[PDB]
RNA sequence: GCUUUUAGUGGGCCAUUUUUGGUAAGCAGAACUGGCGAUGCGGGAUGAACCGAACGUAGAGUUAAGGUGCCGGAAUACACG
RNA sequence: UGAUAUGAUGCCCUGACGAGUAGGCAGGCGUGGAGGUCAGUGACGAAGCCUAGACCGUAAGGUCGGGUCGAACGGCCUCUA
RNA sequence: UUGGCGGAAAGGCCUUGGGUGCUUGCUGGCGAAUUGCAAUGUCAUUUUGCGUGGGGAUAAAUCAUUUGUAUACGACUUAGA
């Protein structure tokens, strides 16, 4: 357990993590904040086609220098990418996801992933040799990634506070004098 | 509960912060004074942070005194509260952050007997 | 006194309108400036055109694009010697800004309210006679604005509508003084004049 | 101990005041509020109205007669500094004023005697007014600034 | 009747103010007719209210209101001063002012 | 210069009406189909 | 009135007036005083030295030098050219 | 200084003053440890940590609430680095 | 509702006819209080959303494919029921 900050129902959800993963970390948040929300049909679609090269994975936050690409421009982007790595492992994680939702009981056909987040591991070293004898360093930035998915559920509807209102006198002098006069 | 005292007025509400203490993360807000040649905070330029000197320094009738106009005593049993027996207009007792919960009950339970007055009475209280 | 304040620009000087006319920005006016192709300027043509020029010139010297716009129409002449006078960089003047609308000739709505004058521009009540001045219409034709023409051609019709408009006005109020010269020497009209009515 | 205690204690008992020197004098209002002047009420629920001056009560106010029968207003009390003075004049000489004070206004629906003092001096109220002309309908109708309207300029 | 204003509209101009330093504490009112300190001296006293509006409402309105006074005349041309309780809050430099007389002494 | 009003003609060609599109072979071809129900009634707004 | 003890300092610079060398210099060197350094505030747009005035925290009033067409608080004041 | 109520380093009356580098001096805030004390706090939660939550002090800082945590730690009078 | 004028940013102005409402032009009758001696004592228009009920009309664009009059990539230019 501990997560990150959910705000869905504990008991209608699924979870799924993945820990250490030796992948690019800013090609995984790019994937991971393009597919937040999404009910998980669409998603695993989505994914499919980002694989075939028919979508794309709009790069928002991490994408100084990217080449630019048509497929962006139904997120209204220019730079975009297809990063293969990170989307195997990210719908990796969304099918023990749907497995966990299986069985736990939950409606396949609901399922929207409703919160996934992916932070920084443990670097692993090596060197690189450069020029007149040097040495610097070469570190993979691997990923933890974990996703919640959960079923969406119906109306938010009323019995919240009521608000008493407390008024002065001659503010409430001015209502009956109202509906004294009028209906 | 308190004794009449005058209106208090605090002359400097804001917390005399560290010039450059929103800079960076080192430099921390706790006050200290700049002693640069080159400082306009020392050289008391137009426009930069106020210092703390003593014209600031609060009414010496309505100094240490909470806004329910008493001074505020620490408290760490019966024993000690007892102390503001005959002094509840003056001193309201506040009962230690290490007290435990089944000793802040028993505190409490003879500040009322005394009348004394407690400002933090609900703290560790299990409701 | 009133909401939006329409002046007629016909017979002003620049600084002195665009003065008064920025105070009552600020103080929250609201100003349309209408007729802004017969503004003033005091001197004479060659001065003013040659005070142009000199501002013609400044602009940015790697790209020009970024300079010094040089806005050749009378009413952006008249604007930046306004803009001039508030200061345009701030929230409370680009607001100060934003109650301002001014127009060469006189358009629509603009066209059938009352116009203003406002007697600390007057170049007949600040110039002295003789000292020779600058329409602001044939200094803007004379820098590349392109519309001197048009307007001419829209001002003479709004001044034949106008014409018309005031024959028909001055027909009706000659009945209203007609009408109101058998209201006199009765009872109600001799108290008023006592009541000074 | 969590603080020590400190060494000297004050005094609990309260000080008692001096003996001040501030005597209260009666009142005097100023020379444009005669008993008996159309009035302007400038605020409250009667604001705007013209109302009848009577007594100068002894707790500061102006008992008015914005009378019921003219514009809706009963006997009452007003602030003379929220009170435009103006330059009409009713003779008040026929009103039993006489009767009320500070403690008539207790605050403690409307109490029958109320109504009855109300009417009782409408009635020479009335009997005044209706002797010069336009007065009850000055009385009747509202105040309110026109446009161009400079208050210190005009004369009430 | 169609009118109803028992006060002078007048408008908020500026704080007092130097070249380069104003200060919040008082204000300068520009009351509507006034041309003379003269004029002026009439309405010094008198009570200052600026009525702005919100979204939520508060005590029953929507309404809300900041109280103060005319203390004295300013310049040559019926500029007058304006002190508050809560000074107002120079978004409204140019905004309208409820300048009233129910203490006239009239 | 300001362009008030912009009449057409009752009948255009496929090369006109492919002329506003960027997908020809998709649309249901709607270009200028309501407006030629101004010719409709006898030409009145036309001339108008 | 008197005494002891000890810190830092021992690169200075500017302004009025006197004044030397130099064609002169935001130059080099003197005399007297006042400043800056060591010093914030109002003014001179801006500036170490100029003008005004030296500073605990605040409120009210009045001014200094400087200003009052607009930016900008304050007369598109009055008078003779 | 007269007790039978507690600060004579006190309390109270009065007047004037308050810029500041290098620098001097004074009154304090905080830390590690030591002697005494509060028969002090503490597994019913010590210390630590987090907290656009509150209180006191001109300030150095002190106190409290909430969360986290698990074994020790503080107030005062002095000593010491 | 009759007709007319207005394209500068017209989006407004003038006119015909009847209906319905008010009239302070003049004279009356009744009501008002208590918001307590002031508290803006709430009367404007600005946008959005939702169910309700009455008309109305039933598309395209992008990616993918394609061409090269275009082209680093996007973009552009074509073509495809």
């Amino acid at each position: 357990a501990r997560y990150g900050a959910t705000s869905t129902n504990p008991a209608k959800s699924a979870s799924a993590r993945g820990s250490y993963l030796r992948v690019s970390f800013k090609n995984t948040r790019e994937t991971a904040q393009a597919i937040n929300g999404w009910e998980l049909t669409k998603a695993q679609k989505y994914l499919e086609q980002v694989l075939d090269h028919q979508r794309a994975i709009p790069f928002r936050r991490f994408n100084s220098s990217i080449g630019r690409t048509a497929q962006g421009k139904e997120f209204g982007v220019t730079k975009a990418r297809w990063p293969a790595k990170s989307v195997k492992f990210v719908q990796g994680l969304l099918q023990n996801a749907a497995a966990n939702a299986e069985a736990k009981g939950l409606d396949a056909t609901k399922l929207y992933v409703s919160h996934i987040q992916v932070n920084q591991a443990p670097k692993q070293r090596r060197r690189t040799y450069r020029a007149h004898g040097r040495i610097n360093k070469y570190e993979s930035s691997p990923s933890h990634i974990e996703l919640v998915v959960t079923e969406k559920e119906e109306a938010v509807a009323k019995a919240a506070e009521k608000k008493v209102v407390r008024l002065t006198s001659r503010q409430r002098g001015r209502i009956a004098a109202q509906k004294r006069i009028a209906a | 509960a308190s004794l009449p005292h005058p209106k208090i007025v605090k002359k400097h509400t804001k917390k005399f912060k560290r010039h450059h203490s929103d800079r960076y993360h080192r430099v921390a807000e706790n006050w200290r004074k700049q002693k640069g040649i080159d400082s306009v905070v020392r050289r008391r330029f137009r426009g930069n942070i106020s210092q703390p000197k003593i014209g600031y320094g609060s009414n010496k009738k309505t100094k240490f005194l909470s806004p329910s106009g008493h001074k505020t005593f620490l408290v760490a049993n019966v024993k000690d509260l007892e102390t503001l027996t005959m002094h509840t207009k003056t001193y309201a007792a506040e009962i230690a952050h290490n007290i435990s919960a089944k000793n802040r009950v028993v505190i409490l339970a003879r500040a009322k007997a005394l009348g004394i007055k407690v400002t933090n009475p609900k703290g560790r209280l299990a409701l | 006194v009133e909401p939006v304040v329409v002046i007629d620009g016909k017979g002003h000087l620049v600084g002195r309108l665009a003065s008064v006319v920025a105070k009552q920005l600020l103080n929250g006016q609201k100003i349309v400036v209408v007729r802004a192709e017969e503004l003033n300027i005091s001197g004479e043509f060659f001065r003013n055109k040659l005070k142009y020029h000199d501002f013609l010139r400044k602009a940015t010297a790697f790209n020009k694009t970024r300079g010094p716009f040089h806005f050749r129409a009378p009413s952006r002449i008249f604007y930046k010697a306004l803009r001039g006078m508030v200061s345009h960089k701030t929230a409370r003047g680009k607001a100060a800004l934003e109650r301002l609308k001014v127009f060469e000739g006189i358009p629509p709505p603009y066209d059938k309210k009352k116009r203003v004058v406002v007697p600390q521009a007057l170049r007949v009540l600040r110039l002295k006679p003789g000292r020779k001045y600058t329409t602001l219409g044939k200094l803007s034709t004379s820098v590349g604005w392109k519309y001197e023409d048009v307007v001419a051609k829209l001002e003479a019709k709004r001044k034949v509508s106008s014409a018309e408009y005031y024959a028909k006005k001055r027909a009706f109020t000659k009945k209203v003084a007609s009408a109101n010269a058998t209201a006199a020497e009765s009872d109600v009209a001799k108290q008023l004049a006592a009541l000074g009515y | 101990s969590a603080q020590k205690a400190p060494k000297w204690y004050p005094s609990e008992d309260v000080a008692a005041l001096k003996k001040t020197r501030k005597a209260a004098r009666p009142q005097k209002l100023r020379a444009s509020l005669v008993p008996g002047t159309v009035l302007i009420l400038l605020a409250g629920r009667f604001r705007g109205k013209r109302v009848v001056y009577l007594k100068h009560l002894e707790d500061n106010t102006l008992l008015i007669s914005g009378p019921f029968k003219v514009n809706g207003v009963p006997l009452r009390r007003v602030n003379a500094r929220y009170v435009i003075a103006t330059s009409t004049k009713v003779s008040v000489e026929g009103v039993n004023v006489e009767k009320f004070n500070v403690e008539y206004f207790a605050k403690e629906e409307i109490k029958a005697e109320r109504v009855e003092d109300q009417k009782v001096v409408d009635k020479a109220l009335i009997a005044e007014i209706k002797k010069t002309p336009l007065l009850k309908q000055y009385l009747s109708a509202s105040f309110s600034l026109k446009n161009g309207d400079k208050p210190h300029m005009l004369k009430f | 009747a169609e009118s109803h204003r028992l006060y002078v509209k007048g408008k908020h101009l500026s704080y007092q103010r130097s070249k380069r330093v104003n200060n919040p504490n008082v204000s300068l009112i520009k009351i509507e007719g006034v041309a003379t300190p003269q004029d002026a001296q009439f309405y010094l006293g008198k009570r200052i209210a600026y009525v702005y509006r919100a979204s939520k409402e508060v005590r029953g309105s929507k309404i809300r209101v900041m109280w103060g006074k005319v203390t004295r005349t300013h310049g040559n041309s019926g500029v007058v001063r304006a002190t508050f309780r809560n000074n107002l809050p120079a978004k409204t430099f140019g905004a309208s002012v409820r300048i009233f007389l129910y203490p006239s002494n009239i | 210069l300001r362009s008030l009003t912009t009449v057409w003609a009752e009948h255009l060609s496929d090369e006109v009406k492919r002329r506003f599109y960027k997908n020809w072979y998709k649309s249901k071809k709607k270009a200028f189909t309501k407006y030629s129900a101004k010719y409709a009634q006898d030409g009145a707004g036309i001339e108008r």
